[PDB]
């Protein structure tokens, strides 16, 4: 009772206006108290539910004012250094035995650190599953309150992107409980719909793994398809969007056509044995939704206007080039020699110049594994290419720790000490090139200014060796007695041309290295830490450097509807036979009424698409199979009853098919699309209905009257 | 705004262990392709949900999920003044909320759902939308909360919750005397109404000039 009185009074203080005038330390203590109440199961269930209820209100009140607070900084380059485990939940205390200023922005990062520590994979042993579901729901509410504003604040973006989504992928992979899977899938769907555009790359790994588990326990697949379903309902035209951004592109792997083929294979009734009965209906709903959305796109544009797209837009052309782009990979990787001639033969880089090939290494992140690239850069004589490549990096005002963090994310160093020396010379030359000269600017006592120090090229060489060796020595878990400040400072007393360094640079560098690893690509020959290494290599490209985009909205606003109709040729030329085969298979297999009517309407819409797009093979195949389905293709005849007529009348399946078929025939505009098979089928149909006294013959009476028969 | 509606519909339906499901499926098919809320008869948005809490034969877990979804619906504030017939929507929500009933079950406890109902009543009452309700339904709400507070059989912490909630409701009631002027002008009032017309209402929830 007294505990709930405390919680009620805390809530009434927090949602009151006067609660705006609190402080970060005390309000963080309040959040720790309420979370310890809610997570801990020692207290009664009803008090725990009360804590669960009031925490939603507290979180909403905290996250509402992200709208109020303007963005901080000048949208500069945010190089993340702070750890993902500085904050942690404390045990319950109540019961039987930049902080002190006005409350505002920076408490929320500590709050989200606490939630990540709740849902993190490494902390699975400590916390229970109920508090895990609670944390997932809390992140869901906090994000979907004010999701669109979180793109501005990069200190929040790194926290919500790298570690939290890593945890979400871990729960999607390893866990087996239905409710926890439900909670994390709900958070994932919320993340995709609300922050889909700025969270580009992790969705692809997530979808690759989600279809990996899907394709190869039966109960979990139902939930997996259920919560992922709304992406094709409650979104913009999702398949077109995820093809516009990703599958057209060359660096990223397939997502769109992989989605369509997965739905194709999973939608057949044969999947009912390996997966429960609730999957094929919603799978069919998604498949029908694709053609429905396309038919919605289809109304305004006429036939002739689409034919004027002469250029055959460049993105689709490079998509046809992608199936050779993938062949370029595993030829550069196997042999750095003998592959670049084949690359320039295929013309994928505009010339064999050092600048152009260097730009090609800079642009591609996914393919062309970076150990081989580092080996290529460590050739005995390739220093010009290496210097030009290193010069392409930007270090405008960046710190040497931030600079080497930016470098090391893109390629691992060679092994031996002789080999490593080649990179640091060009790095030092670029760093000296990337900062202005400092005549009478430096000062030891000054601080909070990267521009103060202008270290010598030999000095930054020394500091690069020091910081890399410090990272190698400190972070090995088995190794003991890592060096510290009193010994770290003692090695480098005098580096800046017979002049001493400032303590500001050294203590901030030491704090940064203490805070977090220096991420590099890594690969092990077996499994070992397969998922963690894969995530590290995947996030090494993106999360280490971030920038605020101007055109945050997706590119579909830029494109005209004619451009979208030109773009979906890549969808249909790849997927048409598969979707048509699936539709016809469940159409002939199924027996229900409204389902069959929905199939026929969707199939008619697909026929309209094929008629527009001049898919002669598909448009012949659909209508020929329809003709086969009419039950007029190969007792005495006698209101003419007949065997053909009786078979026509008994079956609804043949009944509905004929009227839609002749509807498709009447609706045509171009006659060259038709082929001999369809013509033979329709004339056989006409003759068959002439045979059984069922279609009257006199259908040009005007000519008969003119000729007087 | 609609994304919360379909997500909650999906969650409640798959929680239903795939007559009431027809309403939720109709709601989903209505808003499967509809960007932004339009003229949609916003009472009908909530109407499948109140069938869960109102019906007596539903299990405790399902109505607990229903109440949690309703609390989410109010907290995110999707039923705004732009949505037409919002007054009737909140009125129907409170009216169905007062008569909540259920059958006992091993999953969770009755105290959890019977605290969720009281917290949702509180958040409705102190909100601005609580100004727009009726005297009959709010008197029913007071009768329900009086019954919750008086009944010594229920859990003690639930009783304390009811007492604090009732204090807050008393604030929100008697604060509105300031904004309204007295009726009549210096008329010679003569008392005639009884002192025992209104009586305490026995408990009905748990395991088993008005309309202006």
């Amino acid at each position: 009772s007294v505990l709930l009185k405390v919680v009620f009074l805390l809530r009434s203080i927090v949602d009151s206006p006067y609660g705006d005038l609190l402080s970060n330390s005390i309000i963080y203590d309040v959040l720790q108290t309420i979370l310890s109440l809610a997570c801990n199961n020692r207290r009664s269930e009803v008090l725990r539910n009360a804590a669960q209820s009031t925490m939603i209100a507290v979180t909403v009140k905290i996250f509402s004012k992200l709208k109020t607070i303007e963005p901080v900084n000048v949208n500069q380059i945010y190089i993340n250094d702070e750890s993902y485990t500085n904050d942690v939940l404390k045990a319950d205390t109540i019961g039987t035995n930049y902080a002190d200023d006005n409350y505002g922005l920076p408490v929320v990062r500590q709050y989200l650190n606490l939630l990540l520590s709740l849902i993190a994979p490494e902390n699975e042993l400590k916390h229970s599953y109920s508090t895990r579901i609670f944390g997932l729901e809390l992140i869901q509410t906090a994000l979907e309150i004010s999701g669109d504003r979180l793109q501005l604040y990069p200190r929040l973006f790194t926290l919500i992107s790298d570690p939290i989504f890593k945890s979400i992928l871990f729960i999607i992979q390893n866990t087996t409980k239905l409710s926890l899977l439900q909670a994390t899938l709900q958070l994932f769907t919320t993340l995709v719909v609300i922050l889909g555009n700025n969270l580009q790359l992790q969705i692809e790994l997530t979808l690759t793994r989600i279809f990996s588990i899907l394709l190869d326990p039966s109960i979990i697949k139902e939930l997996l398809i259920e919560q992922i379903s709304i992406l094709w309902t409650r979104s913009p035209s999702f398949f077109t969007s995820t093809f516009i951004n990703f599958d057209c592109n060359l660096d990223r792997a397939d997502v769109s056509i992989n989605f369509l083929k997965a739905l194709t294979k999973l939608a057949l009734p044969e999947s009912a044995l390996t997966t429960t009965e609730s999957v094929p209906p919603i799978c069919l709903e998604g498949l029908v939704s694709l053609v429905d959305d396309m038919f919605d796109h289809m109304k305004d544009i006429d036939r002739e206007e689409f034919g004027r797209q002469k250029n055959e837009m460049e993105i689709l052309k490079k998509r046809d080039r992608k199936t050779e782009f993938i062949e370029c990979t595993n030829a550069f990787n196997e042999k750095p020699k003998k592959g670049i001639p084949m690359l320039i033969e295929k013309g994928f880089i505009a010339s064999d110049s050092d600048k152009d090939i260097a730009e090609f290494l800079f642009n591609n992140n996914n393919r062309m594994n970076k150990k081989t690239i580092g080996l290529l850069l460590c050739h005995p004589d390739k220093v010009s290419l290496l210097n030009e490549y290193i010069r392409l990096f930007d270090f405008s005002g960046l710190r040497v720790d931030e600079a080497i963090r930016i470098l090391l994310t893109k390629f691992r160093l060679p092994g031996e000490s002789q080999q490593i020396e080649r990179i640091i010379e060009a790095f030092s030359s670029a760093y000296c090139e990337n900062q202005d000269y400092d005549p009478s600017k430096i000062s030891d006592n000054a601080e909070d200014d990267i521009s103060t120090v202008q270290p010598d090229a030999d000095s930054v060489f020394i500091l690069s060796y020091s910081i890399i060796m410090l990272n190698t020595d400190l972070h090995n878990p088995q190794v003991k007695e890592h060096m510290s400040f009193e010994d770290y400072s003692g090695n480098l007393k005098g580096c800046c041309n017979h002049k001493d360094f400032p303590f500001w640079y050294l203590d901030r560098i030491y704090c940064s290295i203490r805070d977090k690893e220096i991420v590099m690509p890594e690969e092990h020959h077996g499994n070992e830490k397969w998922f963690e290494d894969a995530w590290n290599n995947l996030i090494s490209s993106t999360t280490v450097i971030t920038e605020i985009k101007k055109d945050t909205q997706s590119v579909m606003d830029k494109l005209t509807p004619l451009e979208l109709l030109n773009f979906d040729r890549a969808i249909f030329k790849q997927v048409g036979p598969s979707i048509v085969s699936t539709l016809f298979n469940i159409y002939v297999v199924a027996s229900d009424d409204h389902i069959s009517t929905r199939m026929i309407t969707s199939l008619d819409k697909c026929s309209y698409i094929s008629a527009f797009f001049d898919f002669k093979d598909l448009f012949n195949d659909i209508l020929n199979s329809i003709a086969k389905g009419t039950t007029l293709i190969n007792m005495p005849l006698v209101i003419p009853v007949s065997t053909d007529a009786v078979r026509f009348g008994r079956s609804f399946k043949g009944q509905l098919n004929t009227v839609v078929f002749f509807r498709i025939i009447r609706r045509n505009k171009d006659p060259k699309i038709f082929s001999k098979e369809l013509w033979l089928n329709i004339v056989n149909i006409i003759l068959t209905l002439y045979e059984d006294l069922i279609l009257s013959p006199d259908i040009f009476p005007d000519l008969q009257k003119r000729l007087k028969l | 705004p609609v994304t919360i509606i379909i997500k909650e519909c999906i969650n409640l339906s798959t929680a239903m262990r795939k007559p009431f499901l027809s309403g939720f499926i109709q709601l989903r098919l209505m808003l499967n392709k509809l960007k932004n809320l339009d003229n949609i008869d916003s009472l009908t948005i909530l109407q499948p949900f109140l069938l869960i809490v109102s019906t007596s034969s539903i299990s405790g877990y399902i109505t607990s999920l229903a109440l949690d979804s309703l609390q989410k619906f109010f907290t995110l504030n999707i039923i705004n003044e732009s949505s037409q017939n919002y007054i009737g929507a909140h009125r129907a929500t409170v009216n169905a909320l007062t008569h909540c009933r259920f059958e006992g079950s091993q999953q969770l406890s009755d105290d959890s759902v019977l605290l969720k109902v009281v917290f949702l009543l509180r958040s409705i009452v102190d909100s601005p939308y609580g100004d727009l309700l009726s005297n009959s339904i709010i008197y029913d709400v007071l009768q329900t909360i009086l019954s919750l507070a008086c009944n010594n059989r229920r859990s003690e912490v639930l009783r304390n919750a009811a007492q604090s909630t009732m204090i807050a409701v008393t604030v929100k009631i008697f604060s509105k005397l300031k904004t309204i002027e007295p009726v009549n002008v210096n008329q010679i009032y003569i008392n005639d109404e009884s002192y025992t017309n209104d009586v305490l209402k026995a408990d009905t929830i748990g395991t088993n000039y008005a309309d202006d």
